[PDB]
Parts: C-alpha cells; structure tokens; sequence
RNA sequence: UGGGUGGUGGCC
C-alpha cells in the first residue's frame, strides 16, 4: 500500500490543487516521464495542506514539480500515520437564518414567502443602514420619511419603499437571499428577538 | 557613486526570463535635477525644500528592452525609453545639486550663504549627514593569534571581488595548537572545518610535488619543509579528486543524498563561494591553488617567527565607508527587490495566457521609500530585517556652531560594540600620524571609537585597475598562469588589490617606473599606492577606495622639488590659472596613505632637518609641509596648544562645538529647532593660521574679555 | 481546537494546534526561548 | 481522461452510483461515463438534476485508481479515473432504483458521512 | 492619541 503525506498548500486553493495535479498526470501519462503518484485526497475543511498517496518522497517530490501551490511544500514533506487512512475520508456535519456575507451578517431574519424555483427566498430584515447620512450599522426601524427627505436613490409606492443597494422595503426589508447564502439551521431566535419580530 | 556606481549595479544585474519567455534587459540610465510638481515639472530649491518639509531628491530613469518570445518564431524585442525607476535623494553642492557651479551673488541671491559646505542629504526638511563607518581591509591575507581556542594561528582573508550581490564571506586557515599542529581549513557554507590536503586534492591536484611546491617555494630549509608533514600524513586515505568532493559534500550546509549530488554541491561550492576575488571564470584553479598556498605559506612563517603576526589596529589594514559605497549597499537590495516585483507581476500573467504591462509592473515606491528610509531613520538596511544592520549611520546635522558643523561633517566611527573592556580599539595608535586628530574625541563610553579626519586627510575614492594590470603585462611582469614554480624563490611577487597577479625579477626597476608615472599622473593615478617590502620580496599595489592618504612634499637628494617658482606662480593664483592641482602635476607633492607611509623617510621640516650634520639617517624621501597640519577642525582653533596638558586639548574640542556664535549667515530665514546665536561675535585677539582656511573670522563664536586671575 | 475537535476529531491537525497553543501560551509568559521562533506583531517587533 | 476532469468549479455534483465528480453542465455535456451505459443520463438537464445533486463534501484525486486503498474503502477500486467525493447524502428515486435492480445494479449509497 | 526605538550630549 501505497503512503499518504502531508504538502503545504495555499490556504483555500486546494481544491483547484487537485484539478491542476490530474491535468499534469493526463498530460505526462504519455510521455516519458509520467507522474507515479496513486492518488491525492484532499479534506474538506482542511486548509493549508493537502494528504497526497505514494509509495516514496522521490515520487512526490518529482511530481509536484511546477505546482505553485505546494512551493512550501515542495522541499519537505511530513509522514502521516498509517492508521488515519480511513480517518482521512471522514466528514461529519418560515423559519428563521442568518445571512453569511454583505452588512446584514449574522442578522435574525424571518422567512416571508418561500419560493418554489429553489434559488432565493424572502426574508424579514432590520434595515442595517445609516439613511446616507453618513456614507457618501445597529439594527433599527426603517424611517421611510427620513430616507423621503434624505433623496438620493429612494422610490416610493406607499409603504412598499426602495433604496440604495437592490433592497425591497416594505412597513420592513422584503429581500431574496440565495439558500446557500444563508443559514438554515443554528439561529433559534430569542424572546427578544420574537418581540423584535428544563 | 551617481555616475558610475549606479550604472555599474542597474547594468550587471541578470536579466529575467520566463511556453511563452521574455528578456527585459536594462541598458543606459538618465538622471535630472531635483524636481517637484497636477503641476508642471520645476526645479526645487534646498531652502525649499527644507521649509515645506519635503526632500531634495531627482528622478531616476532607466532604458529598457523588453523581448518577449514564444513558439512559433514570435519575439518581439520592443524597448521603452527612460521609464521612471525612483528618486533618488541628492547631496547638497554636488554635480547633481542646483547649488553647483553658482557664484555666491547668486547663492546670495537664493537665500543660502556661500559658506555652507554642503555634504549633507535633505530628508522630509531635516538636514541628514553620512557618517563615514571604518571596516577592516579585504582581499588581504592576514595571520593572527587566538591562544584562547584549539587554533594557535590563523590565516584570515576576506574575499569580495566587485559589488559582490552576497556580501564578503571569509576564509580561514588555521594551525591545530596541541606529532600534532595539523594545518586545517574553514571553508564557507560548509558547517565543519576539514584539512588542507584534502582541499589541494579536491582542486585535482593529485600528484603530491605539485602541492609542496605550490605551498613550499624553496626546498632547501628543512625546519619549514617539516611542518606539513603532520597535516600531510593525515591526509594519505583521499588521492582522487571525487573522493575528496564527497569527503567535502559530507559537511555541506545541506549535504547531497547521492555521490553525484555531494561531488557536484561541493565542486559549485569551491567554483562559486570560495575566494571569489581571484576569478569565478570557468576554471580559476591555476591561481586559486596559488593563493592558498600563499596563506599556507604565510601561516608557516609567522609560525616559524620569520614574519611577525599582523595588527588589527594599524589604519594601513582599514577602509572607510563614505556616502558612495553605503549608498551602493542600499541601492543594491533595493534594485533586487524591484527585479523581483515585476519579474512576479509578469509572471502573474504570462501564467494566464496574457500580456503584461511594464508601467504597471514597476514600484517606484519601493526604491524611493526605502532609500528615504534608510537615510531618515539611520538603521541601515531592509526594514523588515534592520536587526541584522548597523544602526545611527545617518544623525541630524548638528548646526549649533560652525565648528561642531564642520567636525561632524568629517566625523569616523568604530562600529566596534560599546560596553566592551578592550581598550586596544580605543588607544591611540602610532598610525594615527596625519590622518585622525590625536585630540578630537567624546569622553563618554564611546572615547577612542569616535574620531575626526586630521585637517590634509583625503579619503581614495577608487579606480578600476584594468590600467595598472595593462602595463603590468605589457612591462617585464611574468604572469602567474604560465610561470614554473622553481623560479619563485628569487623573485618578487607583485599584488593588485590582494589579488596575486604574476611575478617580477627586477623590482627596483618596477619601483622607481611605477613612481615616475604616478608623479606624471599619466596612467596611474595619484590615488594608487604602491608599497615594496624588501624583508619578503612583494610589491603591493592598491586601487581601491576607502584608503585615507594625506599630501607630502617630496625630497630628491637632500633639496625639496619645490622652489622658489612654484611659491611665485602660487602667489598670483588669481591671475595665473595655477593651482594646488597644477602643482601635484609637476610631480612636486605626493598623496602618501598608510601603507605607502610606513617605508618612507618623513623629515619634520625642511630648513631644519636636512642640512648638513653629522648624518642621522641623510636618506629622506619626503618632508611634512608644516607639523601643526595633524589636528582636526576642532582642535585648529586652541591658540598654544603645544603648551597645555593633553586631556585639556580633549575637552577644549568637546566644548569647541557647544560655544555660541552665529551658526550660519542666512540664519535668519531658517527655521531651525533651538537655534542659538550671539549679539556681538568677536574674532580672536590671538588666532592659529589654521582657522583662516575654517573661515573662523567669518563666523566667531566668543568674545575677547580682560580677565584677571585672583 | 475546541470547535475542530468538536466535529472534525481529524487526531493529526488536533496535535498541530495544540502545539500551536501550547507555543502561544509559552511565549505568552516568556518571549527569550532557546530554539523557538520570536513571538512578534506585524510591525517588525517582538512581543514584550 | 480530460472530458473527466471538471471545466470549473461552479455547481459541481456528485454521481450517486459511482461518486464521480463532475459539473452540472459536464454531468450534461459530457455525460457520467461510469453509468452512461446504465442511466443513459447524458442528453437531457432534469434527469442530469435527478441523478446527481450539488450537495457533496470533500474531493478525492484518484491518480491511480487500481492501486490505492482509498479507491477500494469507497468502493470506487475499479471505477474509471476521476475526481471524487468524499462522503454524498442522498437517496435514488424509487424507479431509477427498480431499474437498476433489474439491470443487474446493486443499490450503494456513498453516504459514509457521520449523522451526529 | 500614547507607547516604542535610536541618536546626541551633560556630571562623576
Ligand atoms: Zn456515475
């Protein structure tokens, strides 16, 4: 059996690491000196490194020749435990999310209306802007008379309102976020936060 | 360092090459006058400059030729003319400066007094200073005593051969003290020390005759013959040169895996790191076995008590380090960084199968900031990496009075560690003669490490020694290559800048041609030091810079070459274009450094010391222009000084720099921090005729007072 | 470390960031140790 | 294989019957050649959704496939090269599911991921 | 906005 090692990689380009090292063995597979190396495994939370199988540092060492990615790894490389083999192939793991980018970040928010094309649904934001007053954010109630007075990019049908940065108002931001782009599961909103909205 | 030092760094730098590949090989640079601008370019005025707070610098231009080439024949070989590189700071009154060639009516008329000597760097409005840093000679060889370790001896010799990117690595040759007294060597990068006859063999050179007549240059005295045997019967396992290779390559800083890795690491070890001042060309093995030798031969002699050992503090094995050779430091470093940055900015593209800008490619930022850095903060080196670097190179001009500005502008400095009990860097060393005032120094921790240029002291700025080496072999000089070992012993060897170039038979001959052209001044300049020693039969010769020299007159048989003519043309020096230059021509005066002072018969004054007595040595070759020259700025301006107790004179140039005065004669347009000037400056009642030439009775610092005693 | 070897329990990246830790903690009272790196900021000094 | 190796990284999906890894547009444009035989999965975009979907974790490099132990653990040993998943939830539909089982095809999962 | 670093200098 061949052995496993560890090759230092830049943080977060592993996984293009892989693509790159199967094109090189495609590629010099017919030719005369043919990449030797069995196979690279690469983790999925694991960043700065990445597990590759041979039998001998020679190989690997001739292999991962050009690959900007293992450059620090490319001189040394460390000897994983023959035991953690079958451990590298382990992965473990109107409603209310959080959204995981943007200004709204780790935001209680509560689903409106979930739709059926199984991209973005509506969620019930506090509207986490300074009413360009600032900019040329705690959470509070959205103004509409404020922005009304503050111009700029503000259109207005009523209570349904529409400002600066693609956002739906309305009473309360009525907003499509991406499902990936938030998180289902681990909010649990407070009392607080359901007067907000053993 | 401006004219030709940079050119030499931007033009000897490799070319970058990296399928699709490309070249961008730099050629000729421009440089222009110190210019500020959004706004048109205009010239920038020092006084400027130094109330608006911003740094008399100039741009700095290079040529470029950019030759990309990929498959298919496609090479497109385009160049850019004078794309901006940086600035470059620029020193006051030099070639480069706006302050050159003006008349004081119009320095007057510019707001900065004809009296200022220039010399010093304008950094964000603050007036910096270089302080010239002293280091210890390279490409010499010499032999000291640690009886304090294993080694009893120990031939040192330093190696740079020209603006080397790596800086010096040493070479040590050593004697075993405890049969014993084994002959062992210290090679760099290699993490042990390994025997001398291993390395012999490991250049090729089996046959073990060759060695002993590499080393021993007469086989008659058998005490000398004697002493390699015990570092000769060490080394009898080893013959072939591959086994000596991987014998090395076993010690390497990172030794080989295979015997052809350990054999070629140390043959690239030995062709590369090893004494590159004799020559890294394709094979230096002929001249690189000679020069071991030479140490090996040299380490037997002070062995044997035939040569004495060599002193450290004797300014004949020292160089100083002026504002060019620093500047050349920095700028080296900072140009590999830029080579870097755009050789990465065209790789960040060529990857991705596009095309490359070289506008965008080049940070003028980084050249610019860093050399303003440097100079700003005094930590002399990269930023990020200053804990490896010489600190306090660069302090704020000290503009109090204008003796303290004269005396740090001509300030020295041992970087030898403070808080240290040795007190032989700190005496006053007998070399000391006309080079280093023998008053002038602080008395705090740092006495003896700190001193001042005598008043005639001149520092070598350097020359290439293509010339020197060009006659050399045109003259009867037998080249080293091609000379039979047997005919060493009655010779002389003759050096160039440590560099063992060839033999001569006749060196009296050589000596007084040599003498002759320099006194011409044709092809060999006034800089050029030729020392014979005639004890061991050497002649050496120096080109490089940093050297100290002062003028001496010149004495042919008993009489002075300067006669009643050259006084009289001096005299009408404003009429007649005859100057101090017209005078070294004639051959009447000679810069003498140390080296060249230590074989010379000085007389202290003409008039006096060579008539005809009973004959005390009747063999001068020079005479002192006038005693009283040897004093530094400060220590000029003591009336009687022959007269007081020496530490007196000390403290009199400590506070020579702390008395008030008018510091300087614009002093009303800058503003300065803690600027001091005196209502009524007088001159002295009772003045040196040394303070004429320090415009003293221009800018007075004091006041004459009837004081009584009692 | 205790949110990695909560859920991942990878055994050979829980010894690295322990090592990291336990160096952190050491050069937390003690920055002068013989063969380890300088525990410095981004500012081209070492830590106090 | 270079039709194997993924164009990109956008929305790549994970093979149910082989855990092979290629994009929603490869899983289309080029088709899983492990199961094209089986599936005939190539030539139509729903089907491509039905078959494979865009939650995986993990990439596992078969180099050499036949001789790694972790192609035999994931019971990928004699599969084609090719990028694959570490652990993939989910469930076949009832009639692909019957229709590999009358096709000689055993129904394995490659849900080897850890529940809690 | 304070900390840090270096340099110069005074008295022994
Ligand atoms: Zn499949």
């Amino acid at each position: 059996d061949p052995n496993l090692w560890t090759v230092k990689c830049k943080i977060g380009e592993e996984r293009a690491t892989a693509i790159s090292l199967m094109r090189k063995f495609i590629a010099y597979q017919f030719t005369d000196t043919p990449l030797q190396i069995k196979s690279v495994v690469a983790p999925e939370h694991v960043k700065g490194y990445i597990y590759v199988e041979a039998y001998k540092q020679t190989h690997v060492k001739q292999a991962i020749e050009g690959v900007g990615n293992l450059r620090l790894g490319y001189w040394n490389q460390q000897m994983v435990p023959i035991k953690e083999m079958t451990d590298v192939l382990k992965v473990v793991k109107k409603s209310w999310v959080r959204l995981k980018r943007g200004i709204y970040k780790d935001d209680i928010a509560q689903v409106d209306y979930v739709e059926p094309s199984q991209n973005t649904i509506s969620l019930k934001m506090i509207p986490r802007i300074d009413y360009d007053r600032i900019k040329a954010p705690p959470q509070r109630l959205f103004d509409a008379e404020k922005i009304r007075s503050l111009g700029g990019d503000v259109a207005s049908d009523g209570d349904f309102l529409i400002f600066e940065g693609n956002r739906y108002s309305r009473k309360f931001l009525f907003k499509s976020f991406a499902m990936s782009a938030v998180i289902t599961e681990g909010v649990k909103p407070t009392l607080s936060e359901l007067e907000k909205f053993r | 360092f401006i004219q030709m030092s940079v050119q030499r760094i931007v033009e000897d730098a490799p070319p970058i090459d990296l399928p699709p590949r490309y070249l961008l090989k730099f050629e000729q640079i421009y440089l222009s006058k110190p210019t500020h601008w959004d706004g048109a370019p205009s010239p920038m005025m020092p006084n400027e400059a130094r109330l608006r707070n911003l740094t008399y610098s100039a741009p700095l231009y290079v040529d470029i030729t950019k030759t990309v080439i990929k498959e298919g024949e496609e090479q497109l070989q385009t160049q850019h003319q004078k794309t901006f590189i940086g600035k470059i700071p620029i020193m006051l009154r030099s070639t480069y400066c706006l302050l050159n060639g003006l008349t004081d009516r119009d320095l007057c008329e510019l707001n900065e007094c004809p009296l200022d000597p220039g010399g010093y760097f304008i950094i964000n409005g603050s007036e910096k200073v270089l302080i010239a840093q002293e280091k210890m000679a390279t490409n010499t060889v010499y032999v000291f005593a640690k009886k304090d370790s294993k080694y009893a001896y120990t031939g040192e010799c330093r190696s740079c051969l020209e603006n080397s990117s790596r800086p010096t690595s040493t070479i040590w040759v050593s004697m075993l003290a405890r049969i014993g007294q084994r002959i062992v060597a210290t090679l760099p990068y290699i993490k042990q020390e390994v025997p001398i006859i291993i390395v012999f063999r490991a250049l090729g050179f089996v046959s073990d005759r060759d060695i002993l007549e590499h080393i021993i240059y007469d086989f008659e005295d058998p005490e000398m013959m004697e002493m390699v045997k015990p570092s000769l019967d060490e080394a009898f396992v080893i013959q072939e040169q591959n086994v000596a290779l991987n014998f090395i390559g076993s010690r390497g800083a990172k030794p080989g895996v295979t015997k052809e890795k350990r054999i070629k690491y140390a043959k690239e070890v030995l062709q590369k790191e090893m004494l590159p001042h004799v020559g890294v060309s394709d094979f230096c093995e002929t001249k690189k076995a000679y020069f071991l030798g030479y140490m090996v031969h040299r380490l037997l002699l002070a062995a044997l008590g035939r040569r004495e050992l060599d002193d450290r503090d004797h300014y004949g094995n020292k160089r100083l380090d002026l504002a060019g050779p620093l500047l050349a430091f920095l700028f080296r470093g900072m140009f590999k960084n830029l080579l870097k940055e755009v050789r990465i900015y065209a790789q960040k593209f060529i990857d991705r199968g596009k095309d490359f800008n070289l506008e965008l490619a080049i940070k003028t930022r980084i050249i610019s900031d860093g050399l303003k850095y440097s100079l700003a903060t005094g930590n002399w080196g990269d930023q990020k990496k200053a804990h490896q670097a010489r600190a306090g190179v660069s302090q704020v001009l000290n503009r109090l009075t204008f003796a303290s500005t004269l005396s740090h502008l001509r300030r020295l400095n041992s970087p030898i560690g403070r808080d240290g009990k040795l007190a032989k860097p700190r005496q006053l060393h007998n070399t000391l003669w006309g080079m280093v005032c023998p008053a002038e120094t602080p008395e705090g921790h740092a006495v003896g490490l700190v001193k001042n240029l005598a008043l005639m002291a001149y520092i070598s700025v350097g020359s290439q020694p293509s010339p020197i080496l060009e006659f050399l072999e045109e003259w009867s000089m037998e080249n080293l290559e091609e000379i039979s070992p047997a005919a060493i012993a009655d010779a002389t060897k003759i050096f160039v800048n440590g560099c063992w170039v060839g033999i001569h038979k006749d060196p009296e001959q050589l000596m007084n041609t040599l003498r002759k052209l320099r006194r011409q001044m044709d092809i060999i300049v006034s800089e050029v030091s030729m020392i014979r020693d005639i004890r061991e039969r050497e002649i050496r010769i120096y080109t490089d810079a940093g050297r100290i020299c002062r003028p001496l007159l010149i004495v042919e048989k008993q009489k002075l070459l300067l006669k009643k003519r050259h006084i009289d043309q001096l005299k009408e020096r404003e009429y007649n274009n005859y100057s101090w230059q017209d005078l070294v021509a004639s051959g009447v005066v000679e810069y003498i450094d140390t080296l060249e002072e230590e074989t010379v018969m000085l007389a202290m004054t003409p008039d006096d010391l060579q008539e005809k007595e009973v004959a005390y040595c009747s063999t001068y070759t020079h005479c002192e222009i006038h005693p009283s020259m040897i004093l530094g700025v400060c220590a000029s301006i003591i009336p009687f000084p022959d007269h007081n107790q020496s530490p007196r004179n000390t403290y009199q140039s400590a506070m020579g720099k702390q008395a008030m005065g008018v510091y300087i004669t614009n002093f009303h347009v800058r503003m300065d921090t803690l600027a001091h000037v005196l209502y009524y400056p007088q001159k002295p009642l009772v003045t040196t005729r040394s303070m004429e030439y320090l415009r003293f009775r221009e800018l007075p610092a004091g006041i004459n007072s009837i004081v009584a005693i009692a | 470390l205790r949110r990695n070897e909560q859920n991942g329990a990878a055994a050979h990246v829980i010894a690295e960031d322990v090592k990291l830790l336990q160096f952190h903690v050491a050069t937390m009272v003690d920055n002068e140790l013989p063969g380890l790196p300088r525990a410095m900021q981004k500012s081209g000094r070492p830590l106090k | 294989a270079l039709e194997t190796v993924p164009k990109d990284l956008r929305h790549l999906r994970a093979c149910l019957l082989c855990s092979l890894v290629k994009t929603i547009d490869q899983f289309e444009y080029d088709g899983c050649d492990n199961c094209d035989a089986y599936l005939q999965m190539k030539g139509n975009r729903e089907m491509v959704y039905d078959c494979t979907s865009s939650s995986f974790d993990g990439i596992i490099a078969m180099m050499s496939p036949e001789d790694s132990w972790v192609s035999k653990w994931q019971r990928v040993s004699n599969f084609k090269p090719g990028v694959y998943a570490v652990s993939v939830t989910g469930r076949l539909p009832q009639g692909i599911v019957r229709e590999l089982k009358s096709r000689g095809v055993a129904y394995k999962s490659r849900d080897t991921a850890i529940k809690t």
